[PDB]
Protein backbone atom coordinates (compact mmCIF):
# COMPACT_ATOMS: atom_id res chain seq x y z
CA UNK A 1 0.00 0.00 0.00
CA UNK A 2 0.96 3.65 -0.40
CA UNK A 3 2.79 5.31 2.44
CA UNK A 4 1.36 8.65 1.28
CA UNK A 5 -2.14 7.19 1.20
CA UNK A 6 -1.93 5.89 4.79
CA UNK A 7 0.00 8.87 6.17
CA UNK A 8 -2.87 11.21 5.29
CA UNK A 9 -5.21 9.28 7.62
CA UNK A 10 -2.75 9.63 10.51
CA UNK A 11 -0.98 12.98 10.08
CA UNK A 12 -3.78 15.34 9.10
CA UNK A 13 -2.76 18.95 8.44
CA UNK A 14 -0.71 19.60 11.58
CA UNK A 15 3.08 20.03 11.59
CA UNK A 16 5.34 18.45 14.24
CA UNK A 17 8.48 19.07 16.31
CA UNK A 18 11.40 17.44 14.50
CA UNK A 19 13.69 17.62 17.52
CA UNK A 20 12.21 15.07 19.90
CA UNK A 21 9.66 12.26 20.13
CA UNK A 22 10.08 9.03 22.11
CA UNK A 23 7.64 6.14 22.02
CA UNK A 24 9.10 4.80 25.25
CA UNK A 25 7.19 7.66 26.85
CA UNK A 26 4.00 7.27 24.87
CA UNK A 27 3.02 3.72 25.67
CA UNK A 28 4.59 2.51 22.42
CA UNK A 29 7.62 0.40 23.35
CA UNK A 30 7.66 -3.02 24.99
CA UNK A 31 10.59 -4.51 27.00
CA UNK A 32 13.93 -5.24 25.33
CA UNK A 33 14.66 -8.87 24.48
CA UNK A 34 17.70 -10.97 23.66
CA UNK A 35 18.20 -12.89 20.41
CA UNK A 36 21.27 -14.42 22.08
CA UNK A 37 23.68 -16.33 19.85
CA UNK A 38 21.44 -16.66 16.85
CA UNK A 39 21.03 -14.67 13.62
CA UNK A 40 17.39 -13.95 14.36
CA UNK A 41 17.19 -10.17 14.93
CA UNK A 42 14.92 -10.12 11.85
CA UNK A 43 12.31 -11.82 14.04
CA UNK A 44 12.83 -9.58 17.07
CA UNK A 45 12.62 -6.41 14.97
CA UNK A 46 9.37 -7.52 13.27
CA UNK A 47 7.62 -8.98 16.32
CA UNK A 48 8.74 -5.90 18.23
CA UNK A 49 7.03 -3.62 15.68
CA UNK A 50 3.78 -5.55 16.13
CA UNK A 51 3.93 -5.44 19.92
CA UNK A 52 4.22 -1.64 19.57
CA UNK A 53 1.15 -1.31 17.34
CA UNK A 54 -0.85 -3.29 19.93
CA UNK A 55 0.28 -1.07 22.78
CA UNK A 56 -0.51 2.06 20.79
CA UNK A 57 -3.64 1.41 18.69
CA UNK A 58 -5.34 -0.84 21.26
CA UNK A 59 -3.79 -0.15 24.65
CA UNK A 60 -2.93 -3.85 24.86
CA UNK A 61 0.41 -4.82 26.40
CA UNK A 62 1.30 -8.14 24.77
CA UNK A 63 4.65 -9.76 24.09
CA UNK A 64 4.84 -12.22 21.21
CA UNK A 65 6.76 -15.28 20.11
CA UNK A 66 9.95 -14.87 18.07
CA UNK A 67 10.60 -18.58 18.43
CA UNK A 68 7.53 -19.19 16.29
CA UNK A 69 8.79 -16.97 13.47
CA UNK A 70 12.17 -18.71 13.76
CA UNK A 71 10.46 -22.13 13.55
CA UNK A 72 7.53 -21.41 11.23
CA UNK A 73 8.75 -18.75 8.79
CA UNK A 74 9.71 -20.73 5.67
CA UNK A 75 10.84 -17.75 3.58
CA UNK A 76 13.48 -17.00 6.21
CA UNK A 77 16.33 -19.09 7.59
CA UNK A 78 15.81 -19.17 11.35
CA UNK A 79 19.05 -18.70 13.26
CA UNK A 80 20.92 -18.03 10.04
CA UNK A 81 19.29 -14.81 8.93
CA UNK A 82 16.18 -13.53 7.22
CA UNK A 83 14.38 -10.49 5.86
CA UNK A 84 11.97 -8.15 7.61
CA UNK A 85 9.28 -8.21 4.93
CA UNK A 86 9.48 -11.99 4.65
CA UNK A 87 8.73 -11.91 8.36
CA UNK A 88 5.52 -9.90 8.00
CA UNK A 89 4.34 -11.86 5.00
CA UNK A 90 4.81 -14.99 7.08
CA UNK A 91 2.86 -13.48 10.00
CA UNK A 92 -0.05 -12.90 7.67
CA UNK A 93 0.16 -16.34 6.06
CA UNK A 94 0.18 -18.03 9.51
CA UNK A 95 -2.81 -16.04 10.69
CA UNK A 96 -0.95 -14.45 13.59
CA UNK A 97 1.52 -15.26 16.35
CA UNK A 98 1.35 -16.88 19.77
CA UNK A 99 2.33 -14.93 22.92
CA UNK A 100 5.87 -15.85 24.06
CA UNK A 101 4.50 -17.12 27.37
CA UNK A 102 2.95 -20.00 25.40
CA UNK A 103 5.87 -20.40 23.00
CA UNK A 104 9.13 -19.31 24.72
CA UNK A 105 12.37 -18.43 22.96
CA UNK A 106 15.00 -21.17 22.87
CA UNK A 107 17.43 -19.65 20.36
CA UNK A 108 19.50 -22.21 18.44
CA UNK A 109 18.14 -25.31 20.16
CA UNK A 110 16.24 -27.73 17.86
CA UNK A 111 12.55 -26.80 18.07
CA UNK A 112 9.58 -27.81 15.90
CA UNK A 113 7.06 -25.38 14.44
CA UNK A 114 3.71 -25.76 16.18
CA UNK A 115 1.18 -23.01 15.53
CA UNK A 116 -1.44 -24.38 17.93
CA UNK A 117 0.51 -23.82 21.16
CA UNK A 118 -1.90 -21.01 21.98
CA UNK A 119 -5.64 -20.53 21.50
CA UNK A 120 -5.58 -16.75 21.07
CA UNK A 121 -3.15 -15.30 18.53
CA UNK A 122 -2.23 -11.81 17.39
CA UNK A 123 -1.86 -10.95 13.74
CA UNK A 124 -1.44 -7.95 11.51
CA UNK A 125 -3.69 -6.91 8.64
CA UNK A 126 -0.99 -5.57 6.35
CA UNK A 127 2.43 -3.99 6.46
CA UNK A 128 3.90 -0.83 4.97
CA UNK A 129 7.19 0.27 3.41
CA UNK A 130 8.52 3.58 4.68
CA UNK A 131 10.46 6.00 2.44
CA UNK A 132 14.01 6.59 3.69
CA UNK A 133 13.17 10.29 3.76
CA UNK A 134 10.01 10.11 5.86
CA UNK A 135 11.43 8.39 8.98
CA UNK A 136 10.59 10.96 11.65
CA UNK A 137 7.13 11.50 10.15
CA UNK A 138 6.43 7.77 9.98
CA UNK A 139 7.72 7.60 13.58
CA UNK A 140 5.61 10.53 14.76
CA UNK A 141 2.21 9.42 13.42
CA UNK A 142 2.60 5.72 12.63
CA UNK A 143 4.85 4.43 15.42
CA UNK A 144 8.08 2.41 15.79
CA UNK A 145 9.70 1.16 12.58
CA UNK A 146 11.25 -2.22 11.93
CA UNK A 147 14.46 -1.33 10.06
CA UNK A 148 17.71 -2.67 8.65
CA UNK A 149 21.15 -1.40 9.67
CA UNK A 150 24.87 -1.99 9.10
CA UNK A 151 26.69 -2.89 12.29
CA UNK A 152 30.43 -3.22 12.83
CA UNK A 153 32.31 -4.80 15.76
CA UNK A 154 32.12 -1.43 17.55
CA UNK A 155 28.41 -1.67 18.35
CA UNK A 156 29.33 -4.45 20.76
CA UNK A 157 31.36 -1.99 22.84
CA UNK A 158 28.65 0.66 22.84
CA UNK A 159 27.62 1.75 26.32
CA UNK A 160 26.13 5.25 26.45
CA UNK A 161 25.39 8.47 24.56
CA UNK A 162 25.50 8.98 20.82
CA UNK A 163 27.23 6.20 18.91
CA UNK A 164 30.73 7.17 17.76
CA UNK A 165 32.06 3.91 16.32
CA UNK A 166 32.81 2.82 12.78
CA UNK A 167 29.77 1.86 10.71
CA UNK A 168 29.33 -1.45 8.90
CA UNK A 169 30.12 -2.28 5.27
CA UNK A 170 26.76 -3.80 4.37
CA UNK A 171 23.30 -4.04 5.87
CA UNK A 172 23.36 -6.94 8.24
CA UNK A 173 21.14 -6.60 11.22
CA UNK A 174 17.60 -5.70 12.16
CA UNK A 175 16.45 -3.31 14.90
CA UNK A 176 13.58 -1.00 15.85
CA UNK A 177 13.47 2.75 15.45
CA UNK A 178 11.43 4.00 18.41
CA UNK A 179 11.92 7.76 18.26
CA UNK A 180 14.34 10.67 17.94
CA UNK A 181 15.82 13.14 20.34
CA UNK A 182 18.13 16.08 20.75
CA UNK A 183 20.57 16.92 23.51
CA UNK A 184 22.53 20.16 23.86
CA UNK A 185 26.27 19.66 24.30
CA UNK A 186 28.17 22.61 25.78
CA UNK A 187 30.92 23.94 23.54
CA UNK A 188 34.26 24.10 25.40
CA UNK A 189 35.38 27.22 23.49
CA UNK A 190 31.99 28.94 23.57
CA UNK A 191 30.48 27.67 26.82
CA UNK A 192 27.23 27.79 24.86
CA UNK A 193 25.03 24.71 24.51
CA UNK A 194 24.77 23.21 21.02
CA UNK A 195 21.90 21.13 19.64
CA UNK A 196 22.63 17.53 18.61
CA UNK A 197 20.10 15.18 17.01
CA UNK A 198 19.84 11.42 17.14
CA UNK A 199 17.62 8.49 16.38
CA UNK A 200 16.58 6.27 19.27
CA UNK A 201 16.89 2.57 18.48
CA UNK A 202 15.77 -0.67 20.15
CA UNK A 203 18.22 -3.54 19.88
CA UNK A 204 17.87 -7.22 20.89
CA UNK A 205 21.06 -7.88 22.81
CA UNK A 206 19.26 -7.82 26.14
CA UNK A 207 19.47 -5.01 28.64
CA UNK A 208 23.13 -5.16 29.71
CA UNK A 209 24.07 -3.64 26.36
CA UNK A 210 24.03 0.05 25.52
CA UNK A 211 21.57 2.24 27.39
CA UNK A 212 19.69 -0.63 28.97
CA UNK A 213 19.18 -2.13 25.53
CA UNK A 214 18.86 1.01 23.42
CA UNK A 215 21.30 3.01 21.28
CA UNK A 216 21.32 6.66 20.11
CA UNK A 217 22.59 7.23 16.58
CA UNK A 218 23.49 10.54 14.98
CA UNK A 219 20.96 12.11 12.61
CA UNK A 220 19.89 15.65 11.75
CA UNK A 221 16.85 17.84 12.41
CA UNK A 222 15.12 16.50 9.31
CA UNK A 223 16.04 12.85 9.86
CA UNK A 224 17.50 12.51 6.40
CA UNK A 225 20.92 11.82 7.86
CA UNK A 226 20.86 8.03 8.08
CA UNK A 227 24.03 6.60 9.60
CA UNK A 228 24.99 2.95 9.10
CA UNK A 229 22.55 2.73 6.21
CA UNK A 230 19.83 2.64 8.85
CA UNK A 231 16.30 2.60 7.42
CA UNK A 232 17.36 1.30 4.02
CA UNK A 233 14.76 -1.35 4.72
CA UNK A 234 11.85 0.03 6.72
CA UNK A 235 8.46 -1.42 7.57
CA UNK A 236 5.53 -0.84 9.94
CA UNK A 237 2.95 -3.56 10.65
CA UNK A 238 -0.70 -2.48 10.56
CA UNK A 239 -3.10 -4.26 12.89
CA UNK A 240 -6.04 -1.98 12.17
CA UNK B 1 49.19 -20.47 2.77
CA UNK B 2 47.83 -23.49 4.67
CA UNK B 3 44.50 -22.82 6.44
CA UNK B 4 41.91 -23.79 9.08
CA UNK B 5 38.23 -22.79 9.44
CA UNK B 6 36.37 -22.84 12.79
CA UNK B 7 33.97 -23.59 14.18
CA UNK B 8 30.50 -24.88 15.14
CA UNK B 9 29.04 -22.27 17.48
CA UNK B 10 26.92 -23.34 20.45
CA UNK B 11 24.73 -21.49 22.97
CA UNK B 12 26.50 -22.99 25.98
CA UNK B 13 29.93 -21.78 27.01
CA UNK B 14 32.55 -24.18 25.67
CA UNK B 15 36.15 -24.92 24.73
CA UNK B 16 37.75 -26.62 21.72
CA UNK B 17 41.44 -27.36 21.37
CA UNK B 18 42.77 -28.22 17.93
CA UNK B 19 46.35 -29.17 17.08
CA UNK B 20 48.25 -27.97 14.01
CA UNK B 21 51.72 -28.93 12.78
CA UNK B 22 53.69 -26.25 10.93
CA UNK B 23 57.01 -25.80 9.17
CA UNK B 24 58.77 -22.60 10.23
CA UNK B 25 58.03 -19.58 8.04
CA UNK B 26 54.88 -21.31 6.78
CA UNK B 27 51.77 -19.10 7.05
CA UNK B 28 48.57 -20.40 8.66
CA UNK B 29 45.11 -18.98 7.89
CA UNK B 30 42.48 -19.19 10.62
CA UNK B 31 38.96 -18.70 9.22
CA UNK B 32 36.58 -17.73 12.02
CA UNK B 33 32.84 -18.20 11.52
CA UNK B 34 29.93 -16.50 13.27
CA UNK B 35 26.61 -14.73 12.93
CA UNK B 36 26.23 -11.06 12.08
CA UNK B 37 24.30 -8.86 14.51
CA UNK B 38 24.33 -11.12 17.59
CA UNK B 39 26.70 -8.89 19.60
CA UNK B 40 29.39 -11.58 19.70
CA UNK B 41 32.82 -10.91 18.20
CA UNK B 42 35.99 -12.98 17.73
CA UNK B 43 38.93 -11.77 19.83
CA UNK B 44 42.51 -13.07 19.86
CA UNK B 45 43.06 -13.47 23.59
CA UNK B 46 46.57 -14.85 23.97
CA UNK B 47 49.64 -16.86 23.03
CA UNK B 48 50.94 -19.19 25.78
CA UNK B 49 53.66 -21.76 26.34
CA UNK B 50 51.60 -23.02 29.28
CA UNK B 51 48.38 -24.88 28.55
CA UNK B 52 45.91 -22.02 29.20
CA UNK B 53 43.15 -22.16 31.80
CA UNK B 54 40.08 -20.52 30.26
CA UNK B 55 38.04 -18.11 32.37
CA UNK B 56 35.49 -15.92 30.47
CA UNK B 57 34.83 -14.10 33.73
CA UNK B 58 38.23 -12.52 33.01
CA UNK B 59 37.88 -11.63 29.33
CA UNK B 60 38.29 -7.95 28.29
CA UNK B 61 35.10 -5.86 28.49
CA UNK B 62 36.78 -3.44 26.09
CA UNK B 63 38.34 -3.38 22.64
CA UNK B 64 41.49 -5.50 22.22
CA UNK B 65 43.53 -3.83 19.47
CA UNK B 66 47.08 -5.21 19.76
CA UNK B 67 48.09 -8.10 17.48
CA UNK B 68 50.76 -10.55 18.63
CA UNK B 69 54.34 -10.04 17.44
CA UNK B 70 57.32 -11.78 19.05
CA UNK B 71 60.68 -13.22 18.01
CA UNK B 72 59.19 -16.72 18.06
CA UNK B 73 55.71 -16.20 16.63
CA UNK B 74 53.28 -13.61 15.26
CA UNK B 75 49.46 -13.71 15.29
CA UNK B 76 46.95 -11.05 14.26
CA UNK B 77 43.63 -9.97 15.79
CA UNK B 78 40.73 -11.29 13.71
CA UNK B 79 39.53 -8.83 11.05
CA UNK B 80 36.70 -8.62 8.51
CA UNK B 81 36.31 -11.33 5.88
CA UNK B 82 17.47 -6.68 0.21
CA UNK B 83 20.54 -7.97 2.07
CA UNK B 84 20.29 -10.97 4.43
CA UNK B 85 20.14 -9.71 8.00
CA UNK B 86 21.93 -11.87 10.56
CA UNK B 87 23.70 -14.13 8.09
CA UNK B 88 27.09 -15.91 8.37
CA UNK B 89 29.87 -13.52 9.41
CA UNK B 90 33.45 -14.31 8.26
CA UNK B 91 36.55 -13.11 10.12
CA UNK B 92 40.22 -14.01 9.54
CA UNK B 93 43.33 -14.40 11.74
CA UNK B 94 46.93 -14.90 10.57
CA UNK B 95 49.49 -17.23 12.17
CA UNK B 96 53.22 -17.21 11.31
CA UNK B 97 56.02 -19.16 12.98
CA UNK B 98 59.54 -17.79 13.34
CA UNK B 99 61.09 -20.41 15.60
CA UNK B 100 60.54 -24.06 16.49
CA UNK B 101 58.31 -24.63 19.52
CA UNK B 102 54.86 -25.34 20.94
CA UNK B 103 52.33 -22.52 21.12
CA UNK B 104 48.84 -22.18 22.62
CA UNK B 105 46.91 -19.61 20.58
CA UNK B 106 43.59 -18.58 22.13
CA UNK B 107 40.55 -17.21 20.31
CA UNK B 108 37.09 -16.62 21.65
CA UNK B 109 33.69 -15.62 20.33
CA UNK B 110 32.03 -13.79 23.21
CA UNK B 111 30.04 -10.71 24.22
CA UNK B 112 32.16 -7.97 25.88
CA UNK B 113 29.10 -6.80 27.79
CA UNK B 114 28.33 -10.34 28.99
CA UNK B 115 31.43 -12.60 28.65
CA UNK B 116 29.98 -15.57 30.55
CA UNK B 117 26.95 -15.76 28.25
CA UNK B 118 27.83 -18.53 25.82
CA UNK B 119 31.50 -17.90 25.10
CA UNK B 120 32.93 -20.28 22.48
CA UNK B 121 36.69 -20.57 22.96
CA UNK B 122 39.14 -21.97 20.42
CA UNK B 123 42.63 -23.02 21.49
CA UNK B 124 44.98 -23.77 18.61
CA UNK B 125 47.89 -25.97 19.66
CA UNK B 126 50.52 -25.14 17.05
CA UNK B 127 53.91 -26.83 16.70
CA UNK B 128 56.62 -24.89 14.84
CA UNK B 129 59.16 -27.32 13.40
Amino acid sequence: MNYEEVIKKYRGEENFDHAAYDWRLHSGVTPVKDQKNCGSAWAFSSIGSVESQYAIRKNKLITLSEQELVDCSFKNYGCNGGLINNAFEDMIELGGICPDGDYPYVSDAPNLCNIDRCTEKYGIKNYLSVPDNKLKEALRFLGPISISVAVSDDFAFYKEGIFDGECGDQLNHAVMLVGFGMKEIVNPLTKKGEKHYYYIIKNSWGQQWGERGFINIETDESGLMRKCGLGTDAFIPLIE
Amino acid sequence: GKSLKLGNISNQTNQETITQSLSVGEILCIDLEGNAGTGYLWVLLGIHKDEPIINPENFPTKLTKKSFFSEEISVTQPKKYMQLLGGPDRMRSVIKGHKPGKYYIVYSYYRPFSPTSGANTKIIYVTVQ
